[PDB]
């Protein structure tokens, strides 16, 4: 819950600490 | 929407919870 402008690589690795479903799926630019 | 900002990922991951399979 700190620094920003994470969206890539970081909502993501982030999402297995958010989500941590056996997996995730975001939408990425590129 | 989402994200295309800030990249986001901090206060709104609660929201993230629904981007696992």
């Amino acid at each position: 819950f700190v620094n920003q402008h994470l969206c890539g690589s970081d909502l993501v690795e982030a999402l297995y600490l958010v989500c941590g479903e056996r997996g995730f799926f975001y939408t990425k630019p590129t | 929407g989402i994200v295309e900002q800030s990249c986001t990922s901090i206060s709104s991951l609660y929201q993230l919870e629904n981007y696992c399979n």
